[PDB]
């Protein structure tokens, strides 16, 4: 008949929450406050990332409830964190700063977009004080009631200068799995974001995630295939996102074209902070260029798709974002150590019926950046010295929808979010991880009752 | 056959009746190395012994229903039927491990209970009465 | 009889000589599940170590003396009555397990030396020998 | 002969073939007892974890070549001679253990393999064959 019976090794697994760890590849050098990122504690990876396709499984997905992103958002807060912990902490800037313009080119065509700020500050000795001065871009400044400003974060939270040793180059990240686990890669190169992935692999650990920090564009991300897929858990409800993922790298060339000089003042003893000594070269505007071409016709395969949700009666539109704070309204991202934040009006501004020349986007540069929306920590980005030039994918969109009201043929989607969480789902979504027990009970003609 | 660490997922439970070792082994993965608090460092230590803790837990339960000679444990007393009575083509010729736990998901805490207890204490004691003559 | 933990602490050694399991299991807790530094999270983690660091302390001694079929080992050589000679009924009806630790709490360390070398040294070897026909 | 940990290195590899257990006593050391951070703390906890890693691995690699009645596994299959081919007075009579691993350091994987595979693949499934009558 069937009796009971007790196996060990039997390849069975749970959905399950459980901690991962770090794996890297042992090029740990750069010159920003620590390190590269954090990354140089990490095991390094082995050299031969064994997969296994697992045949005739079946598993649902769910990347819209999945953990890993979870883990990794707080880690990825926590790293920063580490960083910042050990680098000067700039209280004693918080000052009363004398402002004046920069004439920038006559009339304008910078606007200045950066005043000239002069300050008492301390010393190395604890005494008699000195008058520094120094360039900030008016962006991080603030007013109150030449005049008298200061600093914007300041009545609000600390800030903790990034000494120069870390990078925040991002360096493939392999999140592993501690024994006893496992890594389910869904194979399917056709798949929405959850239900069963019919074609799986397993791995011990999986690929190198760049963890860049970006907002309404997924830079440097992976690529779909065959399709640009659409991926949202209700697409119908217009309170979720909409993840697009291409098939096709759509350049863009960013860069900020100054000679911009270090000018390292010490807040003794011992620390010292590094101003924008002065700007010397061709006082362009920091922007970003895209190939014209194949942004309309890659936006037009999503167009296509976006059609395949609402149906071949349509007319879809897409606007620029409606407005609100800056780390939304904009495509905010982390480039050759600077902080970018490019206005995309000039990507969502057409609608779309039933059926070089190159962009150029105006980017302003911060400093004083509120990292993960989280207030009261503050980290200031130091004056990255020589000219900045910056290439980079553009893989994926994320947006919002306003529609259901007359909701016939004119839909309008427009670029937002500030969640990085959803950057990370963008790439853990053929990604979970089970438990495994070896442990086993199951009938054959081995015998045992109660 | 070398399916590999899982290879026999996407099969019928006896083709992966014999590649059991194949999980095993990666139950502690050799090198693996996983310096101040150093976020990654309390992860990797609290993963290692996350790793033995659930390593010694089920060898543990083995340790009980006392075999050790593992993979097979098998005497001569009858089975209960009543736990989701099923056919042997049922099982060999339609069930994988994986649409199998589905199903056994619900006796599991029963079974461990009466492995434990019965043939533990029935084994023992007559041990104790052949250690006379 | 179903005592629990320690159950038979208040019986005769034949007594608890049936309900030894009971206490083995608890040498994991399972769920345990027991952030940065944390109080209790220290602790937490010391104490899981110090549980199977125990464990295995122990474990260890019974790989030694080698048995792992646990809880009964024998062989057919005399024992030493010069350690609290007392009798049989001094001990199944005159005795519980804690009166009799107090009595047997000196020579441990000896008995622990000859059960290690004596057996093991015999029992090797001569495996060693039929190892030929 | 109590040599002692280790005592035998300097001996042929049939003398050491003796003292197996001195080192294995030595994988917990006991009392060791190895508050804040404190250098020297995580240092401590890191060594307990290490050593019980070590140890589970190679416990495990016996696991996998079921033996667990370690110190001699012997079965009634040739072996292959391709692997530094030498004699037996060139083992006992001409080499110490040390010598030996310098030469045998290159099959290593390859017999962990074989070992692992064949005999728990043979010796399974004929368990379940003669559990039919
Ligand atoms: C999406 O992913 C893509 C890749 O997939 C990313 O693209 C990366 O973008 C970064 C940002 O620019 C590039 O890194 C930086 O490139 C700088 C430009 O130098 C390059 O061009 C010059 C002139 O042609 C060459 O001479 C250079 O080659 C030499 O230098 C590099 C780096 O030192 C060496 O590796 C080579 O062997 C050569 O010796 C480059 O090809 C470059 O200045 C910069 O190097 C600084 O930064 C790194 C890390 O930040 C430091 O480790 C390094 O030591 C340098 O920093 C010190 O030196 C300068 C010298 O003046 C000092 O001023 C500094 O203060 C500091 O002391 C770095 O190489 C990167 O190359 C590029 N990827 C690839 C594959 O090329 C995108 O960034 C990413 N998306 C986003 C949004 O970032
Ligand atoms: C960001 O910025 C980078 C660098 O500025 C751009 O990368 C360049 O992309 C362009 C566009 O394709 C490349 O230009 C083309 O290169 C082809 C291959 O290069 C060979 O030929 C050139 C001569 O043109 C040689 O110098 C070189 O050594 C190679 O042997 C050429 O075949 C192309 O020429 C053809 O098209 C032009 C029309 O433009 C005709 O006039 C020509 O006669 C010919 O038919 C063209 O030169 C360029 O090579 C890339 N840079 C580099 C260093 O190679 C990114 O495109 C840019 N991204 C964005 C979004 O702006
Ligand atoms: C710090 O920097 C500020 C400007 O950035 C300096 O402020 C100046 O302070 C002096 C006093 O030391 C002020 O002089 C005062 O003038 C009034 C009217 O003339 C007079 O009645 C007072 O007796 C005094 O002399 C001066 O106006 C003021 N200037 C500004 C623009 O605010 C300050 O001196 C710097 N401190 C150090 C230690 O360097
Ligand atoms: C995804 O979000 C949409 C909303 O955009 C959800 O649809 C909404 O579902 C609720 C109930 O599930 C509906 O409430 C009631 O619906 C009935 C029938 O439509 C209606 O007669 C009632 O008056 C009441 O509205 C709601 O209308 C509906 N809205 C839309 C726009 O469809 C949907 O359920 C979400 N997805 C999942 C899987 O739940
Ligand atoms: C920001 O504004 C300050 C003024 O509040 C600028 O500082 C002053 O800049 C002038 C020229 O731009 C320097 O002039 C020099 O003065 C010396 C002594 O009087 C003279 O011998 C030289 O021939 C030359 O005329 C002056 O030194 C400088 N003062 C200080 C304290 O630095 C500053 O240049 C502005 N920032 C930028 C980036 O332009
Ligand atoms: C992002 O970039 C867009 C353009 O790509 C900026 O929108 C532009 O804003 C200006 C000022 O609001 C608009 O000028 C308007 O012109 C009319 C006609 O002369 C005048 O009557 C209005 O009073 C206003 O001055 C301009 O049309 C508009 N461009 C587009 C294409 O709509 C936007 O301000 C930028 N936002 C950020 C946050 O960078
Ligand atoms: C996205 O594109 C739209 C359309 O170009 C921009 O909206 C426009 O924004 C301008 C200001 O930036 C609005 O001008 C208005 O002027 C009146 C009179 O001075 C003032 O009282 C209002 O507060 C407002 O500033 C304009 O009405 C508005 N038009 C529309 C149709 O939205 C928007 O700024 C762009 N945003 C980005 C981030 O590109
Ligand atoms: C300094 O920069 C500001 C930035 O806008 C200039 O703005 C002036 O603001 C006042 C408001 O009280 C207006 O009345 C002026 O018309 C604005 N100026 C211009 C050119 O638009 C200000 O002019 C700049 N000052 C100098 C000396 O360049
Ligand atoms: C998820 O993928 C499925 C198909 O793989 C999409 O449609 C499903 O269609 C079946 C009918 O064959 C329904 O029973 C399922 O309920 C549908 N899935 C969902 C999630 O509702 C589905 O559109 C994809 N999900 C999204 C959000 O696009
Ligand atoms: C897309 O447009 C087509 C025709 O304009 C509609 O008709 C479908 O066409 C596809 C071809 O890709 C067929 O596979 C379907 O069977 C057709 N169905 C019907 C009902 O005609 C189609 O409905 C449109 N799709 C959407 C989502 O509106
Ligand atoms: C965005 O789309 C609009 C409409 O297609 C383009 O046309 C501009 O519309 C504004 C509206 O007031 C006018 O003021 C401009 O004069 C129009 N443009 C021109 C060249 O006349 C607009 O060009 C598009 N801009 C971007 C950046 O996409
Ligand atoms: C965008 O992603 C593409 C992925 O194809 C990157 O392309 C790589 O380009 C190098 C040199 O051109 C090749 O050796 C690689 O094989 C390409 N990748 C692949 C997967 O084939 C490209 O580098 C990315 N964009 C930027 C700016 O680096
Ligand atoms: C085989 O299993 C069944 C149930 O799966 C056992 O039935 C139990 O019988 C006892 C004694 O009357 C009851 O107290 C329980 O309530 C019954 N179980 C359930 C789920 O109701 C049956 O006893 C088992 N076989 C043997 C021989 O004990
Ligand atoms: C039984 O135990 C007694 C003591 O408990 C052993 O007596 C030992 O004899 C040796 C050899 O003469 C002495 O060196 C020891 O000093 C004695 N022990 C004590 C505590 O003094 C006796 O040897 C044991 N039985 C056997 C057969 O060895
Ligand atoms: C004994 O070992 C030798 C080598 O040490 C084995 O030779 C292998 O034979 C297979 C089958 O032809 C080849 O694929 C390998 O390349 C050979 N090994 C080497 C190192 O080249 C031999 O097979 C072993 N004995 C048995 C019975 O298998
Ligand atoms: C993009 O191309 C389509 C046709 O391929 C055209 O209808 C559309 O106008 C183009 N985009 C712009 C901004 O002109
Ligand atoms: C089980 O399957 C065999 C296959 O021949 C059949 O004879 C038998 O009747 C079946 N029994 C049950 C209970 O399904
Ligand atoms: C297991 O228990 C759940 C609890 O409701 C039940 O839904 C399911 O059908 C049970 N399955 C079996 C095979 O007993
Ligand atoms: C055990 O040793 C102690 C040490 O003085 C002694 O007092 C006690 O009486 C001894 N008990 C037995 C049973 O030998
Ligand atoms: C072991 O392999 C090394 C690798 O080159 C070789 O030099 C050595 O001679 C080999 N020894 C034996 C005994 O095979």
């Amino acid at each position: 008949n069937l009796w009971v019976t007790v196996y060990y090794g039997v390849p069975v697994w749970k959905d399950a929450e459980t901690t991962l760890f770090c794996a890297s590849d042992a090029k740990a050098y750069e010159t920003e406050k620590h390190n590269v990122w954090a990354t140089h504690a990490c095991v390094p990876t082995d050299p031969n990332p064994q997969e296994i396709h697992l045949e005739n499984v079946t598993e649902e997905f769910n990347m819209w409830k999945n953990n890993m992103v979870e883990q990794m958002h707080t880690d990825i807060i926590s790293l920063w964190d580490q960083s910042l912990k050990p680098c000067v902490k700039l209280t004693p800037l918080c000052v009363t700063l004398q402002c004046t313009n920069v004439t920038n080119n006559i009339t304008d065509d910078m606007r200045g977009e950066l005043k000239n700020c002069s300050f008492n500050m301390t010393t190395e000795l604890r005494d008699k004080k000195q008058k520094v001065y120094s360039l900030f871009y008016r962006l991080d400044v603030v007013q109150i009631n030449n005049k008298e400003y200061r600093l914007i974060n300041c009545n609000t939270s600390a800030i903790t200068q990034a000494c120069p040793k870390v990078s925040f180059e991002p360096i493939p990240i392999h999140y592993c799995a501690p024994a006893g686990f496992a890594i389910l890669k869904c194979k399917d190169k056709k798949f929405n974001g959850t239900g069963p992935c019919p074609s799986v692999s397993t791995v011990q650990c999986t690929h190198g995630i760049k963890p860049v920090v970006s907002t309404q564009l997924l830079l440097n991300g992976s690529l779909a295939e065959e399709e640009v897929m659409i991926r949202s858990e209700n697409i119908t409800n217009n309170a979720k996102n909409i993840l697009v993922q291409f098939n096709t790298p759509v350049q863009i060339n960013c860069t900020r074209p100054n000679n911009n000089t270090r000018k390292s003042i010490r807040i003794g003893p011992g620390q010292a902070f590094y101003a924008t000594g002065d700007i010397i070269g061709d006082i362009r505007q920091a922007h970003c260029n895209v190939s014209k071409a194949t942004w309309n016709e890659t936006l037009g395969k999503v167009v296509k798709q976006l059609r395949k949700h609402f149906g071949n009666n349509t007319i879809i539109r897409f606007a620029n974002s409606s407005g609100g704070d800056l780390e939304v309204t904009t495509h905010s991202f982390n480039c050759g150590g600077e902080f970018f934040y490019c206005n995309t009006s000039g990507l969502f501004n057409s609608t779309w019926i039933s059926n070089n020349d190159s962009i150029t986007l105006p980017c302003r540069i911060k400093q004083i950046i509120n990292m993960w929306q989280r207030i009261g920590q503050a980290m200031y980005a130091p004056p990255i010295q020589g000219v900045i030039r910056c290439v980079s994918n553009i893989t994926g969109l994320i947006l919002t929808r306003d529609g259901g009201s007359t909701n016939s043929t004119t839909e309008t989607f427009r670029p937002g979010g500030g969640d990085m969480r959803d950057n990370w789902r963008s790439e853990l979504y053929k990604y979970k991880v089970v438990k495994i027990e070896p442990l086993g009970v199951a009938p054959t003609r081995c015998k045992r009752r109660v | 056959v070398f399916l590999g660490f899982l290879g026999a997922a996407g099969s019928t439970m006896g083709a992966a009746s014999m590649t059991l070792t194949v999980q095993a082994r990666n139950l502690l993965s050799g090198i693996v190395q996983q310096l101040k608090l150093t976020v990654w460092g309390i992860k990797q230590l609290q993963a290692r012994v996350l790793a033995v803790e659930r390593y010694l837990r089920d060898q543990q339960l083995l340790g009980i229903w006392g075999c050790s000679g593992k993979l097979i444990c098998c005497t001569n007393v009858p089975w209960n039927s009543s736990w989701s009575n099923r056919n042997l083509s049922e099982i060999w010729d339609n069930m994988t491990w994986l649409q199998w736990d589905k199903e056994i998901s619900n006796y599991t805490q029963i079974i461990y209970g009466l492995l434990e207890e019965s043939q533990n204490q029935q084994e023992k004691n007559e041990q104790d009465l052949l250690a006379l003559d």
